[PDB]
């Protein structure tokens, strides 16, 4: 049938949602008035990853805001920052050739792809009875995952998610790999194919226990980029455009303020 | 144009093979019901015909030096003899002459035996 | 290796992938 | 001896399998392949596509809609051709006015963003092919970094594409469909093709005698 007690069992599996860390030698935390203005070759030095958590501002997110791709070209990554690692960016549709030229002409080569589709909540909320706010989406979807054998006769086709765009509906949100050769990588362990159920208003916006799955992946691929305390002396991973809420052990986040 | 038929018909007259079209453009199904490069083409029947009148059916091994078909499958060459002739037993017919059949109406009009697949049966 | 010569899906002309050669396989093993 | 009597007794039946089946063909026995298709058998750089261009302007009167191509790209298949030989073809010429449709594989993502500008188009788009098993469940797949389970379709496109004859705005990006034989592309897809362009011309590159369709040009070596 849909199999979704499989296609969506990393949802109810040992990932939780993890506690930030107060400012410490775990993690540092960077106010900046803009990256793609500034020179970060002085917060972190020898950058395993770089994972950069863009927001597009394109005309199929509408009425929202976000960077814009013209501004990327002009941030600086010096190679004292980042001789040998992977850099990680969030890609629409309209921006992909863009991004993928920008970072050809830095050093980085186009290594791989992830991608996260899309099913409705309110379709599989419709098919199991026969402005919402974060935590009660978050119950939403907790009643989804609970009744998950009645909306097992439903056709998956059915519960898709198909979002307005020019050309074709819009089911999936991509991630882009490049890679600068000068890593100690684990290869396959993640697929480049997730299913994931969210709300319809704005699925661009990655939710919790969704980034977790994203930090995951991320901190599977380079185990040797982690920050075991008293051996390294210095933090090997950086994520720009950080949540100032949650500081993720081992990181360094820039949050633009 | 808003007629996909004649469209068809018209296009492959003119950029599809011979053995893919026929005379008034339509599809020559026989050629894609079977695999490609193994098609028996209304020249190779002809030039079985002209072998067999030519040398008779005998051994085939003279019609495959001659390159009447260029270079085609033996096994269908005394396969397809077997059809003109209306009898899947062709060793009592061996090496002979035959311009026009004569035999294929006589044998193909056998009560006793099978009709079946409009030929005779051994 | 019998059995295999016609398990695989053919066009009609094929399906004797062998028999082709086993007409003569047949002649040569009767000779000797 | 046993095995040429039983040899010989297969032979007979086969033979009047065989028989049955030209008889029924001579009747006059239809093929899968569909009427009012458009199959051209030909090798692409050794093609005449001159003649190939005024045959459809005397016929149609107006150059293909959509291209689709699967190119032989090299990366192991047995019949590959090289990057600018592909880039060498006059694409240029047999489209002014819409889609293409070029299947990249992972190691051709880059070069194929690259010849799709060269051409003149512009990436716009792209549909997901992710791969189902008969119980439902995702195929796996073997990658570098990543385990692959999709295949990449980018969608380039060129010149006045809204004049009435294409539809916006129609189906997802994500075709999610059970493998069929080896390289062979779902179904779906002339649907969608169907979906975006109602009952127009296109040309298919590259075609296998499973590609055949109606209203479809379609070239290869196999076709
Ligand atoms: C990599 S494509 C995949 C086949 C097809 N796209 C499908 O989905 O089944 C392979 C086909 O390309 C065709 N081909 C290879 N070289 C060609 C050439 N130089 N010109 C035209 N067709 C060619 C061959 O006939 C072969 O069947």
């Amino acid at each position: 049938d849909n199999q979704l007690s499989l296609l969506l069992k990393w949802r109810n599996d040992k990932i939780p949602l993890k506690s930030a860390s107060e400012t410490d030698n775990k993690c540092k935390v960077v106010n900046v008035k803009n990256i793609f203005k500034s020179d970060l070759s002085k917060y972190g030095a020898n950058l395993q990853a770089l994972f950069i958590n863009a927001l597009w501002k394109v005309k199929s997110r509408k009425e929202k805001e976000g960077l814009n791709i013209n501004d990327l070209s002009n941030l600086k990554i010096p190679l004292s920052l980042m001789k040998n690692g992977i850099l990680f960016i969030w890609s629409e549709k309209e921006i992909l050739g863009q991004i993928v030229e920008i970072m050809e002409q830095k050093g980085f080569t186009y290594i791989e792809n992830f991608s996260i589709m899309f099913l409705g909540l309110n379709k599989c909320l419709q098919s199991i009875n026969h402005e919402k706010s974060i935590e009660q989406v978050t119950q939403e979807k907790k009643f989804v995952m609970n009744n998950l054998d009645i909306l097992k006769s439903t056709d998956i086709n059915n519960l898709f998610l198909r979002n307005n765009y020019p050309y074709f509906k819009k089911t999936r949100h991509t991630l882009l790999m490049f890679r600068r050769i000068g890593l100690e990588l684990r290869h396959q362990r993640t697929s480049d194919v997730v299913f994931e159920v969210t709300d319809e208003q704005d699925p661009s916006k990655v939710d919790t226990m969704m980034k977790e799955y994203v930090y995951q992946m991320i901190e599977t691929l380079l185990p040797k980029a982690q920050f075991i305390p008293g051996v390294d002396k210095h933090l090997k991973m950086m994520e720009l455009f950080a949540s100032t809420d949650n500081y993720r052990p081992g990181w360094i986040s820039v949050i633009e303020k | 144009p808003l007629d996909f038929t004649q469209y068809a018909k018209n296009m492959r007259k003119d950029l599809s093979n011979q053995d893919i079209c026929l005379e008034d453009g339509a599809l020559n199904h026989s050629y894609f019901l079977t695999k490609k490069g193994q098609y028996w083409t209304p020249l190779n029947q002809k030039a079985l015909q002209r072998g067999i009148e030519l040398f008779g059916v005998g051994n085939w091994k003279e019609i495959n030096y001659d390159e009447f078909s260029g270079k085609a499958n033996i096994v269908e060459l005394e396969l397809r003899t077997c059809m003109i002739l209306g009898i899947n037993d062709i060793t009592e017919y061996y090496g002979k002459k035959i311009s026009e059949e004569e035999q294929e109406e006589i044998k193909k009009s056998n009560i006793a035996k099978g009709k079946k697949e409009n030929k005779l049966k051994d | 290796t019998l059995e295999d010569i016609e398990n695989e899906k053919f066009t009609n002309l094929e399906i004797l992938t062998h028999l082709y050669n086993l007409k003569a396989e047949i002649v040569r093993r009767l000779a000797e | 001896q046993g095995l040429l009597q039983d040899i010989e007794k297969r032979i007979l039946h086969y033979k009047q399998l065989f028989f049955k089946e030209q008889n029924e063909i001579a009747n006059g026995k239809r093929s899968m392949v569909p009427d009012n298709s458009i199959p051209i058998c030909s090798d692409v750089t050794k093609l005449n596509f001159q003649a190939l261009i005024d045959a459809q302007m005397r016929h149609a009167g107006k150059m293909f809609d959509v291209i689709m191509m699967d190119p032989p790209w090299q990366l192991s298949a047995y019949d590959s051709l090289s990057d600018e030989k592909i880039q060498n073809m006059p694409i240029q010429s047999l489209q002014q006015d819409g889609f293409i449709f070029v299947w990249a594989i992972n190691a051709k993502y880059r070069v194929t963003i690259k010849m799709i500008e060269n051409w003149g188009y512009k990436l716009v788009d792209e549909i997901t092919w992710v791969k189902k098993t008969v119980n439902g469940k995702i195929a796996k797949g073997h990658g570098f970094y990543l385990q692959h389970a999709k295949e990449s379709c980018l969608i380039g496109v060129k010149g006045d594409v809204d004049n009435g004859r294409f539809k916006k705005n129609i189906a997802s990006d994500v075709i999610f469909s059970e493998r069929r034989g080896q390289s062979q592309k779902p179904e779906e897809i002339y649907q969608y093709i169907n979906q975006l362009c109602p009952n127009g011309n296109y040309l298919e590159i590259f075609a296998r005698r499973n590609n055949l369709h109606d209203n479809w040009v379609s070239i290869g070596n196999e076709l």
